[PDB]
RNA sequence: UAAAAAUGUUCUGGAAA
RNA sequence: CCGAGGGUAGGGCCCGUGACUGGGGCGAAGUCGUAACAAGGUAGCUGUACCGGAAGGUGCGGCUGGA
RNA sequence: CCUGGUCCACCCGUGACGCUGAGGCGCGAAAGCGUGGGGAGCAAACCGGAUUAGAUACCCGGGUAGUCCACGCCCUAAACGAUGCGCGCUAGGUCUCUGGGUCUCCUGGGGGCCGAAGCUAACGCGUUAAGCGCGCCGCCUGGGGAGUACGGCCGCAAGGC
RNA sequence: GGAGGAAGAAGCCCUUCGGGGUGUAAACUCCUGAACCCGGGACGAAACCCCCGACGAGGGGACUGACGGUACCGGGGUAAUAGCGCCGGCCAACUCCGUGCCAGCAGCCGCGGUAAUACGGAGGGCGCGAGCGUUACCCGGAUUCACUGGGCGUAAAGGGCGUGUAGGCGGCCUGGGGCGUCCCAUGUGAAAGACCACGGCUCAACCGUGGGGGAGCGUGGGAUACGCUCAGGCUAGACG
RNA sequence: AGCUAGUUGGUGGGGUAAUGGCCCACCAAGGCGACGACGGGUAGCCGGUCUGAGAGGAUGGCCGGCCACAGGGGCACUGA
């Protein structure tokens, strides 16, 4: 566009939209589990996703999933919303932190330990 | 903290003979000198063409390793030695000698370089006078670096010292033997240090 | 010092007052293009002698009244009913722009 | 004999009857560190085959670049396709900025200091010969003044 | 009604020098002359001569080119690889002597008008001035 | 340029290479 | 005299919420057909208008991104 | 009969009076809307016949708006060269409409095709540029949601922006 | 912790059951001495004030340390913590077993349906280390709002077409003005920060001293090519 | 997308350390707006800080300068 043109109209900042409305940007959020199901997956795949549908601290109740093979919640369980979406549940948006709140870390992990809670074991 | 652990370990997988030991890395048994080949289970089969990023690597760990220095420091040094005016090639290389515990080794004192290091850490090691205990302390022109008194009776401190009969020094340090004592009288050059490392790779390394 | 402008003369219905077109031109401070602009300064007129079409100099002044912050300085061409009109037109274009 | 260094190789595919039957394509640029580089692309149906047939064309598209204490006289920008490339000489130390593609070149054209900036589509055959218009059109203040003697 | 007689002028140029014309016409203009001037001097083309098209004042200037080639395509290289306008009544260019740009690591030239004169980059550096950069040529 | 000629449906999800 | 605040009344902007309702996106293996892609079996697309469970059909004009 | 654009020739007059153009205003195929008029042929809707598993379609027989005129609305399109307006510059070959010529052919304006240089992702474009340049305007920033909703303006409505 | 230390203990893991790996790693030998112990122990504090000289200049005198019995120094002195991520490609790093579109992974492309370097464990490896990962947000990469530095026939993108308001832009010659513009001088541009030089804490981080930038805008002076403005002259654009 | 009655200007007053519609009578009808007035949202500004080849982009916590506020709100007294 012609330089008069720029000087009338101008550029425009592009402005980008969060993928993740978890207030303040807040690291992470904290919530209440008010629905802990298990939904079928996305496509090519196929599995039972252990997810949880939580009401947060935001004021918004979202659908989170909880990570790691074998989980402890119920439908009142606090929980720490952590964000990070995952690809097979068109609903889901965030994680939930293992290891925080009535979240129990992944009994017997023994790698990656640090990503599920799961403490580190006594080599006894 | 400065690894502590298997580093005849190293000479092997960069393939490129080390001698952090001092004494052993330098018989007939570098470790070196059995296996010139990686660790691991495999370490022994077909290499595919390592990456351009790969080559790097090695050739920083080369260095690297190659004084105990740890990569925050490594790394650190090589940043003052972008900004410095001059050759980042040479530059870094000299401020990589100019490491205490560095020169220590490099004026015997000590057969290898992690044991440069704890002469350091235990005082034995002093400088124009008073004395000193960091291993990063980065030697200037015209100081020398002489051995402590309580030390040069012993039976480490000996032997050590003795090795210098008939050996010389590298062409940028003296060395009053008897006097324990041998200045820095300037840093060293690429071609005086004849180390396995093609210092422009490395530099490129930390381009990405 | 006192910064002096020079402005053409649009409206006189006040009394004892002038208001002064001042234009002024600078570089873009982004696009570089040279660019017009423009601003209006309600002068004083004691004298009641200055009228429409008179390229006038402005001098910064004592506050006379809230706005105005300016004299008359002096007289410096007479007759320019052409750039009042431009004025006047643009103003009577915005009789459009409406809703 | 040169240096010889290989920027990428690629199976490609045709289809028939029976399915798809496949091609390989080595793009081979080949130097000596000092003054002189060729690029070639080979086609063939192995790829031990092709990575040989496009060092063989290598040799052949050679040129002549000016080095000057190891950098580029000038700067050019080569447009080469919707492919181009930016090279901006160096003050010696600086080495060689540059993407794989065409450090590779400038590397065995014995290019020791230089900037560089791919831009458009980075393809890398096309950038690959982008770059050699690019090193191709490059002149010396000597030649530049036996062009506007008088 | 053209609207940037040099802009032209330089394109005129540009335009023939590609297709090896030995000589193009443009327009006469005391201002344009001066550039030519320049652009014989710094030696870009051979020259350049006030002449008469119909009845009207034009300046005739004469292409450089380079010698003849081999392998296919044997066009000769070109004197005036580029040339490009800088400042264009879209939008003027004004620099200060400090701003003043290096053509080509010094292979190349800017055409600045100063208030001493039409000069180039050394020219205007060497005298301190700096002015509008009517174009750049390598 | 001007431009005729067929009544008749459908094939679960992934993966092929 | 002015005046914080309080009080009656009526406007404006925005936010939350509402029986019921409109269409939208998404969702391994549901139902009906078969509009389009090869004169895709009535060349297709198109603005409009009427019509039809549904794709869509027909009218009028236009396009070739059809012969 | 009234009237617009436009081109050639003579170079006679004016003497930069120019280009472009947010808004505004005007025009704007077909269908569609309001009065009244008109209505042969055609023909959405609609009713038959036939085809078909079905046939709200294709084919056949009928048929009302409408199509036609006037006045006023509507303001959309594959409104297309899917290519904004102006000016300068950059090989030719050929066919063609219209003007002037010292009517071999030249020269001006227009309509085509092939192609220098150059451009393009390619296809292709190429003095009727998609080439090389300057001026001004419009517009584009991944697909869907959607030209949808809310708001505003417009319209009789349908809807348009 | 350092230096020695096996054609190489055991255990664990692989195996074409010869063997290979973890590995000089350990054990083992000498050697240094983080901690801790005893003794000593700061700088930061020199004037207010007092005395001689006038309560001036100058000289001398006395009180005062929260941090601290801390830093630091002397002597003595024990082998004295290691973890986290990752190893399909991007991207450094591969094998065995388990599972069998399950359980689970996943930043993008995608891994799992009975031989999975992708899930989970192990061995092994790579990276970094008192740290190592994860989430959120900013810039970069993104010439992906393009001033530098992009586009619109078919990929998103030419307005349906005119006329025209504001605006933007404007041919050739000359002269006056000197707003744009350019040049010199000068005022301003605090400190810290940043950069460089050199110094002070054993180094560094911190820290001090010095040095150098700076457009912008004010003031005074000057230039006049180009843009602008007034004026005169022209005819190649345009109109008649 | 239009906004404005202390609204825009005047004269004479009150007021103040002082200019001024700051406030007041009286008079005149003005002022402002697509160069975006009025309105809605968000926000303390800067030196700087992070990032960037640069032009830019993002930001304004510590330290330094200016502003503003002191439970919400109005007012004055003392006084340089």
């Amino acid at each position: 566009p012609t330089i008069n043109q720029l000087v009338r109209k101008g550029r425009e900042k592009v402005r980008k939209k969060s993928k993740v409305p978890a207030l303040k940007g807040a690291p992470f959020r904290r919530g209440v589990c008010t629905v802990v199901r298990t939904v079928t997956p996305k496509k090519p795949n196929s599995a039972l996703r252990k997810v949880a549908k939580v009401r947060l601290t935001s004021g918004y109740e979202v659908t989170a999933y909880i990570p790691g093979e074998g989980h402890n919640l119920q439908e009142h369980s606090v929980v720490l919303i952590r964000g990070g979406r995952v690809k097979d549940l068109p609903g889901v948006r965030y994680h939930i932190v293992r290891g925080v709140y009535d979240a129990a870390g992944v009994k017997d992990r023994k790698k990656s330990r640090s990503k599920y809670g799961t403490k580190k074991p006594k080599e006894a | 903290g400065r690894y502590i652990g298997p580093v005849c370990r190293l000479c092997r997988r960069e393939g490129v003979k080390l001698y952090l030991k001092g004494e052993r890395c330098y018989s007939p048994k570098c470790a070196m000198e059995r296996r010139p080949y990686p660790p691991g289970q495999h370490g022994q089969k077909r290499a595919r063409r390592p990456s351009d990023y790969a080559v790097r690597l090695r050739e920083k760990q080369k260095l690297r390793r190659i004084y105990g220095i740890s990569e925050r420091q490594f790394r650190n040094l090589f940043e003052e030695a972008s900004k410095k005016k001059g050759v980042t090639g040479s530059v870094f290389l000299g401020l990589l000698e100019s490491r205490l515990d560095n020169v220590v080794y490099r004026l015997g004192f000590a057969v290898s370089r992690r044991q440069a290091r704890q002469l350091v850490r235990h005082g034995h090691i002093t400088v124009n006078g008073r004395r000193v205990d960091l291993p990063s302390y980065r030697v200037r022109p015209g100081d020398e670096i002489a051995v402590a008194e309580k030390s040069r009776n012993l039976e480490l401190i000996r032997q050590n010292l003795e090795a210098m009969k008939g050996r010389k020094v590298g062409p940028w340090l003296s060395l009053d033997v008897e006097g324990m004592k041998g200045k820095f009288l300037r840093l060293p050059d690429r071609e005086d240090l004849a180390l396995p490392v093609n210092e422009q790779l490395v530099i490129e390394f930390y381009s990405r | 010092p006192k910064k002096v402008l020079t402005g053409v003369v649009v409206s006189d219905k006040m009394q004892k007052t002038v208001t002064v077109l001042v234009e002024r031109q600078f570089p873009h401070p982004l696009y570089g293009k040279v660019i017009k602009r423009s601003k209006k300064y309600l002068a004083h007129d004691p004298e009641e002698k200055y009228k429409l079409g008179d390229v006038v100099e402005i001098i910064e002044s004592r506050p006379i009244s809230k706005r105005k912050r300016f004299r008359v300085l002096r007289l410096v061409e007479s007759g320019r009913m052409d750039l009042v009109e431009k004025y006047l037109i643009r103003r009577q274009n915005y009789e459009s722009l409406s809703k | 004999d040169f240096e010889e260094k290989m920027i990428l190789i690629r199976r490609t595919a045709r289809m028939q009857a029976g399915g798809r039957r496949f091609r390989f394509g080595a793009l081979v640029v080949v130097g000596d560190r000092q003054g002189r580089v060729g690029l070639g692309f080979g086609k063939a149906p192995e790829v031990p085959l092709a990575v040989q047939k496009a060092g063989y064309y290598a040799r052949r598209n050679m040129v002549e670049v000016p080095l000057q204490n190891g950098t580029i006289p000038h700067e050019i920008e080569v447009e080469f396709g919707a492919s181009k490339i930016v090279l901006k000489p160096a003050a010696p130390g600086t080495g060689v900025i540059a993407g794989a593609v065409p450090r590779a070149i400038l590397e065995l054209a014995g290019v020791t200091d230089i900037l560089t900036k791919e831009l458009g589509s980075r393809n890398p055959i096309n950038i690959a010969y982008a770059t050699m218009e690019a090193l191709r059109q490059l002149r010396t203040k000597a030649d530049v003044e036996r062009l506007r003697k008088g | 009604m053209l609207t940037d007689p040099i802009a032209d002028m330089l394109t005129r140029i540009r335009n023939a020098t590609r297709v090896y014309k030995e000589s193009t016409d443009v327009p006469a203009s005391r201002f344009k002359e001066e550039i030519l001037r320049i652009l014989a001097r710094e030696g870009f083309i051979k020259g350049y001569e006030r002449v008469d098209v119909d009845g009207k004042p034009y300046l005739r200037v004469y292409l450089k080119y380079g010698p003849r080639r081999q392998g296919p395509d044997p066009r000769p290289e070109q004197v005036i690889h580029h040339i490009r306008r800088i400042s264009k009544p879209g939008r003027r260019v004004y620099v200060g002597v400090k701003e003043i740009p290096r053509v080509r690591r010094g292979l190349g030239i800017a055409i600045l008008s100063t208030s001493k004169g039409v000069l180039t980059d050394r020219e205007a550096r060497k005298l301190g001035v700096g002015g509008e950069l009517i174009c750049e040529v390598w």
